[PDB]
RNA sequence: CGAUAACGAACGAGACCUUAACCUACUAAAUAGUGGUGCUAGCAUUUGCUGGUUAUCCACUUCUUAGAGGGACUAUCGGUUUCAAGCCGAUGGAAGUUUGAGGCAAUAACAGGUCUGUGAUGCCCUUAGACGUUCUGGGCCGCACGCGCGCUACACUGACGGAGCCAGCGAGUCUAACCUUGGCCGAGAGGUCUUGGUAAUCUUGUGAAACUCCGUCGUGCUGGGGAUAGAGCAUUGUAAUUAUUGCUCUUCAACGAGGAAUUCCUAGUAAGCGCAAGUCAUCAGCUUGCGUUGAUUACGUCCCUGCCCUUUGUACACACCG
C-alpha cells in the first residue's frame, strides 16, 4: 500500500534503522567518540558506548525526513535538556555542536541527506528510498 | 493476578471498610481542649477512605525498595478483606475508639 | 466536487483542524495514522469516539487531524473533540437527521467535552504573588 | 449573589407604568422593544432592565 | 529607517517634550495645549492660547 | 538471558593505589573510592583498558586491574585527549599531570604554600580559614568551626 | 503598477475611517485591490512601581499602549495615485506609500 | 550541638550481588508458587540485588518458568505457569 | 589639563540619563524612550501609554 | 425586600472601561492558512499513501488575525421562604462562583514614607587648602553572632543514559552594529565566513522544562546532594586579584522530612515545571508577566486573631499614652 516512515512507531524504526547502520558499517565514525560526552548539560557520556553514533545517525535520518531542511543549530536545541547548575535552577542548555555538524557530514557520506537550497540539510532522493525500505521491514516484524 | 477476584471490586469495598464510622470533633471546654463524638457523612466517609488508603501506601513505597504500585495493591487488598494489618483499617479502628471514649 | 466538511477541536492552546472527506476510512493524525499517538496510556483516549458509536460509520469517510498549539496531554483532547465533532458535522450534511441524533446523543452521554470545548481558561498572575492567588510571604517581626 | 440594584429595580418600575399594555412575559421581545423605546448606554443594563421587567410581569399574573 | 514601535513612542515623547516647553515660557499667554500634525511637506503645530494677540 | 556461575576467586576487597576498593560493585563506581579518580575518568580508563564495563569490581581478572592502573598513571600516553586530566600544564613542570590517591592531597597542600609564601590574597585568607572565592560571609558558613 | 498603503496609528478610529475613505475613493475610480489586512494589534507594556520611593506595599502599575497595523494595495495609473495621499491625511494617523 | 532529633540507624541487610549455584536453583526450584513475580518479591525472598533480579527476570520469560502480564519499564508483573 | 572628564562613559550607569531630569537610578530603556521612572509616571498620558487593566 | 414619621435622591458599591472565553453569521487577507491544479521525489500498484516546490496559477475563510455586530438576562422548570428580595437542584447553553480576571475607586484622616527622581521647594549650612565638578585607588562584598524574603535538596511517585517530543507572553540594528539563521573549526564554553530582519515577512514551530518510552542503578549518605577547595580553556570589558560569568577534570561537606512557632490558598485554582521581559558592556538563586502539567478539601462559623456596628457607663475630649 506504500508504507512510509510516518507509518511506524519512532522507538523500533529508529531501533531497527540504527541496526541497519551497524552491520552496514560504512559511517565514518568520528574518533573522539567513547570520549565525549555529547552535551554540555550533560553528566555522563552515553551508556550505550559500542553504538550511538548510530542511534544518533537513525534519529537524525527521520528528522530531516519529517521535516523540510534543518542545521546544526536546530539539533542542538533538540538534543539538549535541563542542566542541574549546582545549588540553581535548571536551565536549557545546548547539546554538543560537533556531534550533530559530523554526523551530518557522515550521512552526506553514505547519500541518505544532501545540502538543500535556502540552507541547511534536505533528505535525497536515496535517503527518500531507503528510510522506507526499512520501514516495510520493520513494521512486519510483529506481523 | 494476587487474587483471582476482580481488581476496581477490591477497590470498591476496600474503601468501605476504611471510611470511619464516627469521629470524634473538639469542643472546647476550657483550657483542656474537649471531644465530643459525631457521625460521619457518606460522602466523607468516601473522602476519608480514599485519604486513609493513598497516605498509607506513600509512608510504606518510600524509603524501600518496593514500588508505589505494589505499595497501593497490597493495602488495597489488606483492607478489602480487613485486617488491621492494613494502616487505613488501623487509623479507622483508632478514631473510633477515640469516639467510643466519647460514646 | 466531493463531499466534505471541516471542524477543529480546541483544548487551553492545542487546536486541531479535521479535514473529514469520503474515502476508504483511513484516520490519520499529522500524517501518522491514529495508533500512533505517542502517550500510550492517553492513545486509548483517543480511540473512545469511534469505539462508541462503532467503527462502520468510518469505513466510508477518511479522515485528517492537523494538531497545533499546547502541551501533550492537551493536544490529545482536541484531537478526539475534532475528529468526534467532524463525524458529527459530516452526517449534518450528506447524511439524515436521524444518523446526526443517535451520533451525537451517544458521544453528549458518555462524555460532554467530545463536543463541546471546556471552557476553562487562564487566570492572569497578579503582582505581590507567584501565581494569580497566592501571595509571596506575610512576615509580622 | 445576583441581587439587583435601584438603577434595574427603579427604572423597570418606572417603565412598566407607562408601558404595561405592550410588554410580554417573554425576554427577548421584552429586550428589543425597550431598546428603541428607552435609551439605556450600554447593552449588559438593558439586558438587565428587560430581565427584571420579564420578572415583574409573571408576579403581576398572580396578583 | 527606524521600527514603528520606537516611531510611535518617539512622537510621544515628541509631544510630551513641546508640551513642556511651551507651558513653562507662553504661561502668561494661557496655553492650553498643543496638537502636532505630520503631513506630506510639512509638520504643523497648532498652539492653544486665550491671549493669542500676545503669542504672535 | 545470560546468567554465570560466579567461582571462588572472587574479592570482597581489592589494593588499587593504597586504598580499600570495596567490590560487589560496577567497577568504574568503584574505582572512584580511589582519591583523584571521579565518574568521568574511571569511565574513560576502563574503556581505554578494554574491559567489559558490566562487570563487578571484585571478579575481574588480575591482569586487567594492573592493565587499568598503568593507564591512570600514564594517561596522555595512552590517547586521552589530556584536557581531561585535572592538573594540566603544571606550574613548575610545564606538563600535564593526573594526581592520584595521595598525590592529590601532597600536592593541593603544596599549592597552597605558595600563595602563603609569597604572601598572595589567596593564600592569606586560606590561612585565616575564610572563602577564598569571594563569597559574602555576613551570615553563611557560620557554624564551619 | 503596485502601490501599497501602510496605516500604522493608534487611534483606531482616526485610523478605520482613513482607511474607508481609501476604499471607497477608489471604487469611485473603479481600482482593484487587496482589501484591508490587519495585522495583528501589538501591545507596547511598561510595568513600573507605583511609589517614588521604595515605601509602602509593593503595588506594581501597567501602563500600555496599542498600535494597529494596516495595508491596503492598489494598482492605479500616475494622476490617482497623486489625488489619493495628497486628500485624506487625519492627524495622529501615519500614511505611507511603496510601489511595487 | 544539640540536634532536636534522634537519628537511629537501620540493620542494613547484605543483599547477595553475583549469582552462584545455591542462589540458582533456589530461583529455579521456587519461583512456581508464586502468583504474583516480580523484582521487589525476589528481592525480599531470596536476597539478592535489583539487578539480579531485573537481568533472572529476563532469563526465565523466555526459557518458561514465569507468564508475563505486562512488560512495561521499571515495573514487571509476571504470573505462574500452573 | 586633557585629563578632565577622561574616564570611558560608554557603558555603564554613567553613560545614560533620564532625558527630563537628568538622573542616573530608575531610568527606563524599552522602546528607547529613556526617562527615569518617576518621570515616566508624570508623563506617560501625554506619551501614549494609559492604564486598562 | 420588608417593617416604618418619613418620602425622594446624591457620592462610594453597582453600572462603566480593558482583557479572556462563543460566532462553519458579515466585511477581507502569499507578512495567516487550507484544498486543488501544474512540476517533482519515494513507496505501492487500481482507481492510492506521504512529502518537497515559489511566480504553477484558479477558487476558498473552517482554523489565524480585527473591524463591525450578535449573544447571558441566573433563561426554563421544580422546591423552599413577609410566598418578597432571594436561595438551592435539574434541563438547555460557548458561558449560569458578581460568566472569569483586573483598571478606576467616597467623606474624614495619619506629624506614615519620600528634600537621595525632579531645573518641585522655604529656611539653615557650605562655596576655591569647596560639602561644587573631575581624575586615580579603595569601600559599599569586609565576619565571632541574631533575624527576614528565597534556591537546592534529603531520594526509586527517583538519579543517569538514549529515543520521542509539544507552548504562550514577548524583544530585536543605520548612520547604528541589536536579534541572529546557515556553512566550517573546536569535547565544551567559544571562534570565524556569509545571510535575513526597522519586523504577522527574519531569529522563530523561539523543537522550553516537567513529561513520555526503552535501558543501568537496587535502600548503601548510594550513581541522593553538590557545598567547600586545586589546576587549566574561553567571553564581556580600560581593567576581573576579595575567584565577573561560562566550560573541562578532580576534591564530593551538612542534610535520613525538621522543636516551640508560623505563612499562603477554594478551581484551570494550590502545587510542580520552564520561558520571555525589566534592570543588562558582562552577571539572576530577584521581580513583572506568560504558557505547560494539574490535586486534595470546604461550599461553613464566630472558637482564635483582627475590623465594623448596637446598647450601656463616664469626672475623658491634645480624647486611657486621658
Ligand atoms: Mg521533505
Ligand atoms: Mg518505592
Ligand atoms: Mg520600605
Ligand atoms: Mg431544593
Ligand atoms: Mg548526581
Ligand atoms: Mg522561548
Ligand atoms: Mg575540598
Ligand atoms: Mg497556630
Ligand atoms: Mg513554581
Ligand atoms: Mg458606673
Ligand atoms: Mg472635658
Ligand atoms: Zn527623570
Amino acid at each position: 500500500p506504500g508504507v512510509s516512515v510516518r507509518d511506524v512507531a519512532a522507538q523500533d524504526f529508529i531501533n531497527a534503522y540504527a541496526s541497519f547502520l551497524q552491520r552496514q558499517g560504512k559511517l565514518e565514525v568520528p574518533g573522539y567518540v567513547d570520549i565525549v560526552k555529547t552535551s554540555s548539560g550533560n553528566e555522563m557520556p552515553p551508556q550505550d558506548a559500542e553504538g550511538w553514533f548510530y542511534k544518533r545517525a537513525a534519529s537524525v535520518a527521520r528528522h530531516i525526513y519529517m521535516r523540510k531542511q534543518v542545521g546544526v543549530g536546530k539539533l542542538n536545541k533538540l538534543y539538549g535538556g535541563a542542566k542541574s547548575r549546582g545549588v540553581r535552577p535548571y536551565k536549557h542548555i545546548d547539546a554538543s555542536g560537533s556531534i550533530n555538524r559530523k554526523v551530518l557530514q557522515a550521512l552526506e557520506k553514505i547519500g541518505i541527506v544532501e545540502i538543500s537550497p535556502k540552507g541547511g540539510r534536505r533528505i535525497s532522493e536515496n535517503g527518500q528510498r531507503d528510510l522506507d525500505r526499512i520501514a516495510a521491514q520493520t513494521l512486519e516484524e510483529d506481523e | 493476578v494476587l487474587t483471582d477476584q476482580n481488581p476496581i471490586q477490591v477497590v470498591v469495598d476496600a474503601i468501605t471498610n476504611t471510611g470511619p464510622r464516627e469521629d470524634t470533633t473538639r469542643v472546647g471546654g476550657g483550657g483542656a481542649a474537649r471531644r465530643q463524638a459525631v457521625d460521619v457523612s457518606p460522602l466523607r466517609r468516601v473522602n476519608q477512605a480514599i485519604a486513609l488508603l493513598t497516605i498509607g501506601a506513600r509512608e510504606a513505597a518510600f524509603r524501600n525498595i518496593k514500588t508505589i504500585a505494589e505499595t497501593l495493591a497490597e493495602e488495597l487488598i489488606n483492607a478489602a478483606k480487613g485486617s488491621s494489618t492494613s494502616y487505613a483499617i488501623k487509623k479507622k479502628d483508632e478514631l473510633e475508639r477515640v469516639a467510643k471514649s466519647n460514646r | 466536487a466531493v463531499p466534505s466538511v471541516q471542524t477543529f477541536g480546541k483544548k487551553k492552546s492545542a487546536t486541531a483542524v479535521a479535514h473529514v472527506k469520503a474515502g476508504k476510512g483511513l484516520i490519520k493524525v499529522n500524517g501518522s495514522p491514529i495508533t500512533l499517538v505517542e502517550p500510550e496510556i492517553l492513545r486509548f483516549k483517543v480511540y473512545e469516539p469511534l469505539l462508541l458509536v462503532g467503527l462502520d460509520k468510518f469505513s466510508n469517510i477518511d479522515i485528517r487531524v492537523r494538531v497545533t498549539g499546547g502541551g501533550h496531554v492537551s493536544q490529545v483532547y482536541a484531537i478526539r473533540q475534532a475528529i468526534a465533532k467532524g463525524l458529527v458535522a459530516y452526517h449534518q450534511k450528506y447524511v439524515d437527521e436521524q444518523s446526526k441524533n443517535e451520533l451525537k446523543k451517544a458521544f453528549t452521554s458518555y462524555d460532554r467535552t467530545l463536543l463541546i470545548a471546556d471552557s476553562r481558561r487562564p487566570e492572569p498572575k497578579k503582582f505581590g504573588g507567584k501565581g494569580a492567588r497566592s501571595r509571596f510571604q506575610k512576615s509580622y517581626r | 449573589g445576583r441581587v439587583r440594584t435601584k438603577t434595574v429595580k427603579r427604572a423597570s418600575k418606572a417603565l412598566i407604568e407607562r408601558y404595561y399594555p405592550k410588554l410580554t412575559l417573554d425576554f427577548q421581545t421584552n429586550k428589543r422593544l425597550c431598546d428603541e423605546i428607552a435609551t439605556i448606554q450600554s447593552k449588559r443594563l438593558r439586558n438587565k432592565i428587560a430581565g427584571y421587567t420579564t420578572h415583574l410581569m409573571k408576579r403581576i399574573q398572580k396578583g | 529607517l527606524i521600527s514603528k514601535k520606537r516611531k510611535l513612542v518617539a512622537d510621544g515623547v515628541f509631544y510630551a517634550e513641546l508640551n513642556e516647553f511651551f507651558t513653562r515660557e507662553l504661561a502668561e499667554e494661557g496655553y492650553s495645549g498643543v496638537e502636532v500634525r505630520v503631513t506630506p511637506t510639512k509638520t504643523e503645530v497648532i498652539i492653544r492660547a486665550t491671549r493669542t494677540q500676545d503669542v504672535l | 538471558s545470560l546468567v554465570v556461575q560466579e567461582q571462588g576467586s572472587f574479592q570482597h576487597i581489592l589494593r588499587l593505589l593504597n586504598t580499600n576498593v570495596d567490590g560487589n560493585i560496577k567497577i568504574v563506581y568503584a574505582l572512584t573510592t580511589i582519591k583523584g579518580v571521579g565518574r568521568r575518568y574511571s569511565n574513560l580508563v576502563c574503556k581505554k583498558a578494554d574491559v567489559d564495563l558490566h562487570k563487578r569490581a571484585g571478579e575481574l581478572t588480575q591482569e586487567e586491574l594492573e592493565r587499568i592502573v598503568q593507564i591512570m598513571q600514564n594517561p596522555t600516553h595512552y590517547k586521552i585527549p589530556a584536557w581531561f586530566l585535572n592538573r594540566q600544564n603544571d606550574i613548575t613542570d610545564g606538563k600535564d599531570y593526573h594526581t592520584l590517591a595521595n598525590n592529590v592531597e601532597s600536592k593541593l597542600r603544596d599549592d597552597l604554600e605558595r600563595l602563603k609564601k609569597i604572601r598572595a590574597h589567596r593564600g592569606i585568607r586560606h590561612f585565616w580559614g575564610l572563602r577564598v572565592r569571594g563569597q559574602h560571609t555576613k551570615t553563611t558558613g557560620r557554624r564551619r568551626a | 503598477i503596485k502601490i501599497r498603503i501602510t496605516l500604522t496609528s493608534t487611534k483606531v478610529k482616526q485610523l478605520e475611517n482613513v482607511s474607508s475613505n481609501i476604499v471607497k475613493n477608489a471604487e469611485q475610480h473603479n481600482l482593484v485591490k487587496k482589501g484591508p489586512v490587519r495585522l495583528p494589534t501589538k501591545v507596547l507594556k511598561i510595568s513600573t512601581r507605583k511609589t517614588p520611593n521604595g515605601e509602602g506595599s509593593k503595588t506594581w502599575e501597567t501602563y500600555e499602549m496599542r498600535i494597529h497595523k494596516r495595508y491596503i494595495d492598489l494598482e492605479a495609473p500616475v494622476q490617482i495615485v497623486k489625488r489619493i495621499t495628497q486628500i485624506t491625511i487625519e492627524p495622529g494617523v501615519d500614511v505611507e506609500v511603496v510601489v511595487a | 550541638k544539640k540536634k532536636w532529633s534522634k537519628k537511629s540507624m537501620k540493620d542494613r541487610a547484605q543483599h547477595a550481588v553475583i549469582l552462584d549455584q545455591e542462589k540458582y536453583d533456589r530461583i529455579l526450584k521456587e519461583v512456581p508458587t508464586y502468583r504474583y513475580v516480580s523484582v521487589s518479591v525476589l528481592v525480599d525472598r531470596l536476597k539478592i540485588g535489583g539487578s539480579l533480579a531485573r537481568i533472572a527476570l529476563r532469563h526465565l520469560e523466555k526459557e518458561g518458568i514465569i507468564k508475563p502480564i505486562s512488560k512495561h519499564s521499571k515495573q514487571a508483573i509476571y504470573t505462574r505457569a500452573t | 589639563e586633557n585629563v578632565w572628564f577622561s574616564h570611558p562613559r560608554r557603558y555603564g550607569k554613567g553613560s545614560r540619563q533620564c532625558r527630563v531630569c537628568s538622573s542616573h537610578t530608575g531610568l527606563i530603556r524599552k522602546y528607547g524612550l529613556n526617562i527615569c521612572r518617576q518621570c515616566f509616571r508624570e508623563k506617560a498620558n501625554d506619551i501614549g501609554f494609559n492604564k486598562f487593566r
